[PDB]
């Protein structure tokens, strides 16, 4: 067989960042941008909590592409984008990569 | 040869493993598995001839 040294003790390293992102201002925005003029903003230097958003029952659909939603509170990024727009009628499901 | 993609989204295993559910990560792991197995087989055959 083979001989492998197991780790002695597990350590956890994540900073003590404090400030919270203003996610309530975009989810409860007074007026939303149009589809042909969709607003795009950049958020950084803040803690984003996706557990409250995922656990919320006020949403209709929550689909994540490329990354699982349950591991979004542990990973770290460099920047994020918030695209806000309103579309009515059918063709709602077409908002996804690789669609026509 | 360990840094090639072979079609997956990332060439390293820990990034894909710790970022996605295993039900989806199965495909990404399988591509790397088959590529690395082929590389090892080629190496062994060359060594035998030499």
């Amino acid at each position: 067989s083979n001989f492998r040294v197991q780790p002695t003790e597990s350590i956890v390293r994540f900073p003590n960042i404090t400030n919270l992102c203003p996610f309530g201002e975009v989810f409860n925005a007074t007026r939303f941008a149009s589809v042909y003029a969709w607003n795009r903003k950049r958020i950084s230097n803040c803690v984003a909590d996706y557990s409250v958003l995922y656990n919320s029952a006020s949403f209709s659909t929550f689909k994540c592409y490329g990354v699982s939603p349950t591991k979004l509170n542990d990973l770290c990024f460099t920047n994020v984008y918030a695209d806000s727009f309103v579309i009515r009628g059918d063709e709602v499901r077409q908002i996804a990569p690789g669609q026509t | 040869q360990l840094s090639s993609n072979f079609g997956a989204i990332s060439s390293v295993l820990n990034d894909i493993l710790s970022r996605l559910d295993p039900p989806e990560a199965e495909v990404q792991i399988d591509r790397l598995i088959t590529g690395r197995l082929q590389s090892l087989q080629t190496y062994v055959t060359q060594q035998l001839i030499r």
